[PDB]
């Protein structure tokens, strides 16, 4: 159950960065 | 002078002509340490710090210096 899309950046393009 | 985006997602990066704004780096490892790389929010500082980080905001000024992608063909 997707809750947490907003978290942060990375190389570029980890747009959920976090998994 | 100028500086790219803070690396919301898209980098196409922004200008940075208010005198002091540089452009830092916040990162937790950088070169593969999981799959996007890492960590590398982007943006624009006033000021050039400067230390033993380990994983911090990163700076440099001058203009331009935190493309990203500068890989070249070949």
């Amino acid at each position: 159950i997707p809750g947490k899309r907003t978290e942060s950046f990375y190389e570029c393009c980890k747009e959920p960065y976090p998994d | 002078i100028v500086c790219h985006t803070t690396a919301t997602s898209p980098i196409s990066a922004v200008t940075c002509p208010p005198g002091e704004n540089l452009c830092y780096r916040k990162m937790w490892c950088d070169a593969f340490c999981s799959s996007r790389g890492k960590v590398v929010e982007l943006g624009c500082a006033a000021t050039c710090p400067s230390k033993k980080p380990y994983e911090e905001v990163t700076c440099c000024s001058t203009d331009k210096c935190n493309p990203h992608p500068k890989q070249r063909p070949g």
